[PDB]
């Protein structure tokens, strides 16, 4: 059935799991023509595939290449995602494919249940949770390897970084939500308050600074009081 | 013309023969139906006036057979039989005409009506979808499952209707996943046309059959079949032309001859407002589209 708060820590125990986030597969620029008419312009795009336990991300860029020639391309977007995570868990040897993969929008259940048929033991969940995965390519790194690519191209990276060294997979990913909901309400704040201080750098293996224990706690109320912040201003309060 | 006689009727109950029906009351002295038209198939069917639950009733043609009605007190319900005495048969028949206590399968000449609900369901068909095979006719009620119901439990008394799945194997051909699913152009005339049910006739027979056994006993399972075979074809993008008009033709007359007040759990509104109006064949079903519109614009 579908994810929401009820069953929130079933994103923690050891059954695999991965979310799929589709909301950057298809992007573009609007701008005018010469004519005065409003055209697209494709950017590439990528498909956030996310082990919520273990931080590992599967980021499967799509490149502009994939929309030529092509109609209804929101709508294909959708399918090609769903190909995209289809061949991803064939490619993965059997023990590590996962059991459930959760969908952050219900219009990705049909086009991954129709690639999914050879995998009739995994499940495909809707979620109720509205999740920030959007706020990916507020990543800086994430980001710059998309904007570059030049080919269909999958990197992997670890988006908790190095914290499960030091906390639980709960308290992880409660972080990296946290960090992306303020990203998503008020990028330039967010990334403010991420890299305000210069003596805090980012390894060249990792997404986020190097903060100390208590430093991220100073961080979160940061991002807290932003995103609380923001809310005010959004509808008056 | 026909006849099937009842040995009687102990029991107070509403009598259906096709689209017409009667109540009888305990014992009346009803002994059967006379002059129904050969060269279809027919139903007689039953609901106790005690009992407004379990409709039930049997599938038959006269060409194959004489076949009468009798009442089982152990069992507590009309059942077929088939007397293979011819002789004992006429005289049985001929005597009830003589003391006039049959009724007349009550055609107006005019009317095609069960003609459009039937033209192409044969008995042979229907002997596969009920599976009994020491019976000429069939049995079907209110309550039986259909196969597809089964798998997501006892198979003797099962409707054997075709398993259609819009998110199956067979549904989609791999590398094809976007296409056949958009299009089911695919699944309808490769695998269900040409490979399953050989010809657009048994086709047709299959969705009229399911139509009639939902309309008749509210078998749930005959309404998801039918409404599954339109959505099929409906949601195909390449059907021959000569399928397209004849469904028009098929819809009208089971839209028709619904009861009024049925129509809530009878028709599906998803697959109808998207059969006529979203669906490829949106524009292919005009006679269909002016009497839903006409008759139940509530649903769309």
């Amino acid at each position: 059935g579908a994810m929401n708060s009820s069953n929130y820590a079933e994103l923690f125990n050891n059954d695999i799991k991965l979310f799929v986030d589709d909301t950057n597969v298809y992007r573009v620029t609007v701008h005018k023509t010469f004519e005065g008419n409003v055209a697209t312009k494709a950017i590439n795009g990528c498909i956030f595939t996310l082990n919520p336990k273990t931080g590992h991300l599967f980021l499967k860029i799509i490149h502009t290449s994939v929309w030529a020639g092509q109609k209804r391309l929101s709508q294909l977007a959708k399918w090609k995602t769903a190909e995209e995570v289809s061949a991803l868990v064939r490619s993965l040897p059997k023990e590590e494919q996962p059991k459930q993969i959760i969908v952050t929008r219900k219009a990705m259940l049909d086009p991954l249940e129709v690639h999914m048929l050879d995998f009739p033991n995994i499940a495909i969940r809707p979620t109720e949770l509205r999740l920030p995965f959007s706020a990916a390519m507020s990543i800086d790194k994430l980001s710059d390897v998309v904007m570059k690519a030049t080919e269909p191209q999958m990197v992997l990276f670890n988006i908790y970084d190095d914290w499960l060294d030091r906390i639980s997979s709960y308290t992880a990913f409660s972080r990296l939500t946290l960090l992306l909901r303020a990203l998503k309400t008020n990028e330039e704040s967010a990334k403010m308050i991420l890299l305000s201080d210069p003596t805090i750098t980012i390894k060249s293996y990792h997404l986020w600074p190097s903060f100390t224990d208590e430093q991220w706690i100073t961080i979160e109320s940061q991002m807290r009081d932003l995103i609380l912040t923001e809310y005010g201003r959004k509808y008056n309060v | 013309m026909n006849t099937v006689p009842f040995t009687s009727a102990p029991i107070e109950v509403t009598i259906g023969i096709d689209q017409y029906s009667f109540n009888v009351k305990e014992n009346q002295p009803f002994h059967g139906i006379k002059d129904i038209p050969i060269g279809h198939v027919h139903v007689i069917h039953f609901q106790h006036a005690d009992n407004s639950s379990m409709r039930y009733g049997y599938w038959f043609d006269c060409r194959m057979g004489n076949f009468y009605i009798q009442y089982d007190p152990k069992d507590g319900l009309y059942k077929m039989m088939e007397e293979r005495d011819g002789a004992k048969f006429e005289n049985i028949v001929h005597n009830f005409k003589e003391r006039q206590m049959m009724v007349s399968y009550p055609k107006i000449d005019e009317d095609d009506t069960w003609y459009n609900l039937t033209e192409f369901v044969q008995m042979d068909k229907i002997r596969k979808i009920v599976r009994k095979d020491e019976n000429q006719f069939s049995y079907v009620d209110s309550s039986m499952t259909t196969v597809q119901e089964n798998e997501l439990s006892d198979p003797a008394h099962s409707l054997n209707y075709t398993v259609i799945n819009f998110k199956s194997r067979e549904a989609i051909r791999p590398g094809h996943e976007m296409e056949d699913f958009l299009d089911k152009s695919y699944y309808l005339n490769t695998v269900m046309l040409q490979g399953i049910f050989k010809n657009s006739s048994n086709y047709f027979g299959e969705l009229q059959f399911a139509f009639l056994n939902a309309m008749f006993f509210g078998n749930y399972g005959s309404s998801l079949q039918w409404h599954a075979m339109i959505e099929l074809i409906c949601s195909s993008a390449t059907v021959p032309k000569h399928m397209l008009d004849k469904l028009d033709e098929i819809l009208y007359y089971q839209i028709k001859t619904l009861p009024e007040q049925y129509s809530d759990i009878l028709l599906n509104e998803r697959v109808w407002n998207i059969c006529l109006y979203s669906s490829f064949q949106k524009n292919s079903l005009h006679n269909t589209e002016k009497i839903m519109e006409n008759k139940y614009p509530e649903l769309l």
